[PDB]
C-alpha cells in the first residue's frame, strides 16, 4: 500500500514486538528495517513522525524515540 | 432427499424407475440419489423388494414403440436368462436391454443398440456384453409360440 | 537446428530488453558487449517413545545435492499414477542430455516406482 | 361471441407467460452460481397442464386467487338427458349482464337475431332472454388475418 | 518475480556468468542484471511455447518424486527416450515440471 | 471353514506430538508430495513395506497400505523417524489401527438375490449402484461385500480377530446360498 | 386455437436473454402435439380413448412439445447454438372430434369399435371424466 | 426422447470438472496476504468481504481472521455495514 499500507505493518510489528517484552523505544528507521518498508516514501517518513506516531493512543514518545503504551493499558 | 424419496416411492409401488430415470428429471446426480437412497432406508428402517428384469419391460418396450408380442418375448427372454443364470451379476436393466434387443431383432420392428440404450439408459457396450452372453442360448430363451420374423439362427452375432 | 533456435532466442532477448535499457537510462552499447561475452562462454518394545530402535532406514540424501546429471525442465498438463505406475503428460519443455540440448513440444511417459 | 378457441387462447397466453417467467427464475439462479443450466429441468410442465384444465373443470378463468373478477359458468357439464338437450347445450350462447346489460335491456328479442339466434328457445325464469341458442344454419366466424 | 525455470541450465548459467563479468567491471548495476534475467525468462518461455512443435516419447523407472509449490521433482533411473528419428539412453534424469 | 481372510489393507493412526511445517517437509522429504489446493495433508510413500502415510501439520499421521499389523507399525515408525530426521521432534504416541481390510473367496458362486431376501435387515443389494452385495454384520461391526463370483471383502475391523470372526459367521450363511 | 393461436402465442413471446458475463438466449419456435395419451403406473404411454377417460375419470389432454433453440456467448468471440427438439411443456385439453382428437376422420364402424356413438357431435372436453362444454 | 436417463447432467459434470481442476483455495502466509490486502487498498477506499475474497483468493474464515486482526467494519446507512481496510 502507498501512504496507507506501510503504516499498518509498522503498527502490527510494533504491537508484536511489545508482546515479546521489549519496552525499549525504537526509531522510525529502525522499525522500517524489520517491516520491509525501507523504500517508504519520504513524505510518509515525516507524516508518520509528525502525525501517526503521536496522535495514536498506543505510541509513546520517549527521548525522541517511540515506544508502546502499556501504562494506559491495564496490565 | 426428494429425488431419493421419489425413487423409493416408485419401488414401493411396484413400478421402479432406474436411478438414471430419476436423475434425468432432477438436478441431483445419480451418485447423490443413491447415497440418499441408502440413508433413507436406514432412517425409516424400511426395505425395498429387489428389482427384476420385467419391472422395466413395459416402460422400455412401450417407449420404443415395440409390439406387444415383442414385449412378451423380451420379458420371457429376460426372465429365462436370469433363471438359467446366463448373466450372473449383470444389472437387471442391462439384462432387460439385451433381452429387448434380442426380441426386437427377431421381429419386424428392429431397434439398434443405441436406441435401446437411450430409453434404458444403458450404454450400448453393456448391452453388447449382455447380448453376447445370452446369444448362445437364443432359441431356448425365446417363447415356444413366438413368430420369428428373422430366424433365430440368423440373429445378429457380436 | 538447435543453434538456429538459440540465435532466434537472442534476437527476441535483445529486442525485449531494448525498452528496459532505454528506460533505466543505461547506454545501448552495454547490450552489444553482453551478447559477445554470452556467445563466448557457451561455445517386546513396551516403551515406544524412542525412535532409535531402527537405524539406517534411509538411502543417500545427496541425490539432489549434486544435480550434475542430466536435468529436464518442462511443463506438466496432467500427471497421474494408478497404484504402481506414474504416467506423465508433459507439454513443451527442454532437456539437457549429456550436454546436448533437446527441445520437445509434446511428450508421454510411463514409469514404475 | 367468445368460443372455446379465443377463450383458451386467452388462458394459454397467461400460462405460457408464467412458464417463461419460471424458466428465467430457474435459469438465472443457476447462472448466478456460474454453472450452466439444463433446459429440460427449467421447464415446469404443471403450469400449462394444470392451468388449462383447472379453468375448464371449474369454469373460472385466470389464476385461482383471482376468482373475484373471474367469469363463472363458462364451462358447464354437458347435458346428456336427451340428444336434443345435448345438441342445444353445445350451441348455447350467454349474454352476461355486467355493466353493459344495465344500460340496455338484453332480454328482449332484437330484430338482428333473425337467422342467427333461435327466437323461441330461451329459458323461463330469471334468465329469460339472456341464455340464447344458435339458429340451425347460423355460423360463428373463427377469424383470420387481415394482411 | 516470474516462473524462473530455465535459469538453472547451460543457457541460463552462461547468461548469469556474462552478467557477473559485466558487474565485476562496473558496467551494469545489479538491478539491470535482474531485469535482463526477467526479460530473458519471458522471452525463452514465449519462444518455447511458440516455436517448438516436435513430439517425443520416453520410458524409464521412477526412483524418487516430490511435489511442493506446484513443482514436480521426479527422479527417473534407466530412462530410454524414443523419438520418431532418434533414440537416446540415459542412466539417470531429473525432471522439473511446473504448471 | 478352511478359508482364512487375508488382510489386504491396514489403516493406522499415530500422533507425533509436535506441530509440523508441511511446506518444509515436502521440500526436504524424498517421496513426499504436498498440494494444499488438493488436500491439507502431506502424502509420503515407501516401498519395502509398501504403504502410504498422510502427515498433517498438527503432528498426527495416518498410515495406510500395510498388509499386516506389524508392517503398519513399522511403516508408521519409519515415517515418524523420517520426519524426525527432518528436524522435527516427532514421536510415536498412541499408535492405533483404525481399519483393516481383508479379502477371500468361498470357491463357489453365491445367489445374492436369496441372501438379501433372507437377510434384508443386514443386506443392501442394489445392482444399479454396485454389483456386489453389502452385508453389515452386527455382532462384529463389519461390512462385507459379497459378490456373485464368490469373492468376499471384509472392512471396518479394528482387530484381526474381528475379520476372522465376521467371515466365520457369514460363511455358513453363504454356504446356504451356494449356486 | 390449436393450429394457429398456440403457435402464434409462443412465437409472439420474446426470446429469453440471461446475463451472468456469458449471455444465454432461449427461443421457442415450433409447436408439436401428440394424440391424447395416457401414462400407466409403469410409465408406458398408451393412446387414451375418450370412453376410457370418461370411465377412469381421466382428463382428455394431448402432450404439448416445443422446439427450443439455445445459444450461448462466452465473451470470447465464440458462439455455440444447440436446439432441444420437442421439449415437453404441458398437456392441452382436447375437444372431442376436433382435428387433434383420436376420433378424427374415423368411420362410424371405427367409432363403434371404440365404444363411441357415431351420432355424438363432440365439441366438448373431458376433464376428470366430466364432459365439459364451453358456453359461447 | 425427453428426459432421457443420464448418470449425471452435462452441466453438472462440467462444473464439477472445473471445480476439481481449479481446486480449493490455500492458506497463504499472513505476510503475503497482508501485503496483497495493503496493496489493493490503493485502488479503492472500501471493499466488500465477498469481493475481497476473490481479490485475495484465500479461505473466508482465514481472511476474516486476518482482516479482524487489523481491519474493521463500518456501518453505512445507504447499503449495509461493510469492511474497511483502514485499521484506524
Amino acid at each position: 500500500g502507498y501512504k496507507f499500507g506501510v503504516l499498518a505493518k509498522i503498527v502490527n510489528y510494533m504491537k508484536t514486538r511489545h508482546q515479546r517484552g521489549d519496552t525499549h523505544p525504537l526509531t522510525l528507521d529502525e522499525i522500517l528495517d524489520e517491516t520491509q518498508h525501507l523504500d517508504i516514501g519520504l513524505k510518509q517518513k515525516q507524516w508518520l513522525m509528525t502525525e501517526a506516531l503521536v496522535n495514536n493512543p498506543k505510541i509513546e514518545v520517549i527521548d525522541g524515540k517511540y515506544a508502546f503504551k502499556p501504562k494506559y493499558n491495564v496490565r | 432427499i426428494a429425488s431419493a424419496c421419489l425413487y423409493i416411492a416408485c419401488r414401493q409401488e411396484g413400478v421402479p424407475r432406474t436411478f438414471k430415470e430419476i436423475c434425468a428429471v432432477s438436478r441431483i446426480s445419480k451418485k447423490e440419489i443413491g447415497r440418499c437412497f441408502k440413508l433413507i432406508l436406514k432412517a425409516l428402517e424400511t426395505s425395498v423388494d429387489l428389482i427384476t428384469t420385467g419391472d422395466f419391460m413395459s416402460r422400455f418396450c412401450s417407449n420404443l414403440c415395440l409390439p406387444k408380442q415383442v414385449q412378451m418375448a423380451a420379458t420371457h427372454i429376460a426372465r429365462k436368462a436370469v433363471e438359467l443364470d446366463l448373466v450372473p451379476g449383470r444389472s437387471p436393466i442391462s439384462v432387460a436391454a439385451a433381452a429387448i434387443y434380442m426380441a426386437s431383432q427377431a421381429s419386424a420392428e428392429k431397434r439398434t443398440q443405441k436406441e435401446i440404450g437411450d430409453i434404458a439408459g444403458v450404454a450400448d457396450v453393456t448391452i453388447r456384453q449382455s447380448y453376447r452372453l445370452i446369444y448362445p442360448r437364443a432359441p431356448d430363451l425365446f417363447p415356444t409360440d413366438f413368430k420369428f420374423d428373422t430366424p433365430v439362427d440368423k440373429l445378429p452375432q457380436l | 537446428t538447435v543453434p538456429k533456435l538459440y540465435r532466434s532466442v537472442i534476437e527476441d532477448v535483445i529486442n525485449d530488453v531494448r525498452d528496459i535499457f532505454l528506460d533505466d537510462g543505461v547506454d545501448e552499447q552495454v547490450l552489444m558487449e553482453l551478447k559477445t561475452l554470452w556467445e563466448n562462454k557457451l561455445m517386546g518394545q513396551v516403551e515406544e517413545e524412542p525412535l532409535n530402535s531402527e537405524d539406517d532406514v534411509s538411502d543417500e540424501e545427496g541425490q539432489e545435492l549434486f544435480d550434475t546429471e542430466n536435468v529436464v525442465v518442462c511443463q506438466y498438463d496432467k500427471i497421474h499414477r494408478s497404484k504402481n505406475k506414474w504416467k506423465f503428460h508433459l507439454k513443451d519443455g527442454i532437456m539437457n542430455l549429456n550436454g546436448r540440448d533437446y527441445i520437445f513440444s509434446k511428450a508421454i511417459g510411463d514409469a514404475e516406482w | 361471441l367468445d368460443l372455446a378457441g379465443p377463450l383458451l387462447a386467452f388462458l394459454f397466453r397467461g400460462m405460457f407467460k408464467n412458464l417463461l417467467k419460471e424458466v428465467r427464475i430457474y435459469a438465472q439462479k443457476f447462472i448466478d452460481r456460474g454453472k450452466d443450466f439444463n433446459l429440460e429441468l427449467a421447464i415446469k410442465t404443471r403450469i400449462i397442464s394444470d392451468g388449462l384444465k383447472y379453468s375448464l373443470a371449474t369454469g373460472n378463468w385466470g389464476d385461482q386467487k383471482k376468482a373475484h373478477q373471474a367469469r363463472a359458468g363458462v364451462s358447464q357439464v354437458l347435458n346428456r338427458l336427451t340428444f336434443a338437450s345435448t345438441l342445444s347445450h353445445l350451441r348455447r350462447l350467454n349474454s352476461p349482464i355486467g355493466r353493459d346489460g344495465k344500460l340496455a335491456k338484453p332480454r328482449q328479442l332484437h330484430n338482428t337475431l333473425w337467422g342467427m339466434v333461435c327466437p323461441a328457445e330461451t329459458p323461463e325464469g330469471h334468465a329469460v332472454g339472456l341464455v340464447k341458442n344458435l339458429a340451425l344454419m347460423a355460423y360463428i366466424s373463427v377469424g383470420s388475418q387481415p394482411s | 518475480m516470474a516462473y524462473q525455470l530455465y535459469r538453472n541450465t547451460t543457457l541460463g548459467n552462461s547468461l548469469q556468468e556474462s552478467l557477473d563479468e559485466l558487474i565485476q567491471s562496473q558496467q551494469i548495476t545489479p538491478q539491470l542484471a535482474l531485469q535482463v534475467l526477467l526479460q530473458f525468462d519471458k522471452a525463452i518461455n514465449a519462444a518455447l511455447a511458440q516455436r517448438v512443435r516436435n513430439r517425443v516419447n520416453f520410458r524409464g523407472s521412477l526412483n524418487t518424486y516430490r511435489f511442493c509449490d506446484n513443482v514436480w521433482t521426479f527422479v527417473l533411473n534407466d530412462v530410454e527416450f524414443r523419438e520418431v528419428t532418434e533414440l537416446i539412453k540415459v542412466d539417470k534424469v531429473k525432471i522439473v515440471a511446473c504448471d | 471353514s478352511g478359508i482364512v481372510p487375508q488382510l489386504q489393507n491396514i489403516v493406522s493412526t499415530v500422533n507425533l506430538g509436535c506441530k509440523l511445517d508441511l511446506k518444509t517437509i515436502a521440500l526436504r522429504a524424498r517421496n513426499a508430495e504436498y498440494n494444499p489446493k488438493r488436500f491439507a495433508a502431506v502424502i509420503m510413500r515407501i516401498r519395502e513395506p509398501r504403504t502410504t502415510a498422510l502427515i498433517f501439520s498438527s503432528g498426527k499421521m495416518v498410515c495406510t497400505g500395510a498388509k499386516s499389523e506389524e508392517q503398519s507399525r513399522l511403516a508408521a515408525r519409519k515415517y515418524a523417524r523420517v520426519v524426525q530426521k527432518l528436524g522435527f521432534p516427532a514421536k510415536f504416541l498412541d499408535f492405533k489401527i483404525q481399519n483393516m481390510v481383508g479379502s477371500c473367496d468361498v470357491k463357489f458362486p453365491i445367489r445374492l438375490e436369496g441372501l438379501v431376501l433372507t437377510h434384508q435387515q443386514f443386506s443392501s443389494y442394489e445392482p444399479e449402484l454396485f454389483p456386489g452385495l453389502i452385508y453389515r454384520m452386527i455382532k462384529p461391526r463389519i461390512v462385507l461385500l459379497i459378490f456373485v463370483s464368490g469373492k468376499v471383502v471384509l472392512t471396518g475391523a479394528k482387530v484381526r480377530a474381528e475379520i476372522y470372526e465376521a467371515f466365520e459367521n457369514i460363511y455358513p450363511i453363504l454356504k446356504g446360498f451356494r449356486k | 386455437f390449436i393450429q394457429m393461436s398456440v403457435q402464434r402465442i409462443v412465437e409472439d413471446a420474446p426470446p429469453i436473454d440471461l446475463q451472468a458475463p456469458p449471455r444465454y438466449l432461449l427461443k421457442f419456435e415450433q409447436i408439436y402435439l401428440s394424440k391424447p395419451t395416457h401414462w400407466e403406473r409403469d410409465g408406458a404411454p398408451s393412446p387414451m380413448m375418450p370412453n376410457e377417460a370418461r370411465l377412469r375419470n381421466l382428463t382428455y389432454s394431448a402432450p404439448l412439445y416445443v422446439d427450443i433453440t439455445k445459444t450461448v456467448i462466452k465473451e470470447g468471440e465464440e458462439q455455440l447454438q444447440t436446439q432441444h427438439q420437442k421439449t415437453f411443456i404441458g398437456k392441452i385439453p382436447i375437444m372431442l372430434r376436433s382435428t387433434y382428437c383420436l376420433l378424427n376422420g374415423l368411420t362410424d364402424r371405427d367409432l363403434c369399435e371404440l365404444n363411441e356413438c357415431p351420432l355424438d357431435p363432440g365439441g366438448y372436453f373431458i376433464i376428470n371424466g366430466s364432459e365439459k362444454v364451453l358456453i359461447a | 426422447t425427453n428426459y432421457k436417463p443420464v448418470a449425471n447432467h452435462q452441466y453438472n459434470i462440467e462444473y464439477e470438472r472445473k471445480k476439481k481442476e481449479d481446486g480449493k483455495r490455500a492458506r497463504a502466509d499472513k505476510q503475503h496476504v497482508l501485503d496483497m490486502l495493503f496493496s489493493a487498498f490503493e485502488k479503492h477506499q472500501y471493499y466488500n468481504l465477498k469481493d475481497l475474497v476473490d481479490i485475495t483468493k484465500q479461505p473466508v474464515v482465514y481472511l476474516k481472521e486476518i482482516l479482524k486482526e487489523i481491519g474493521v467494519q463500518n456501518v453505512k446507512g445507504i447499503h449495509k455495514n461493510t469492511w474497511e481496510l483502514k485499521p484506524e
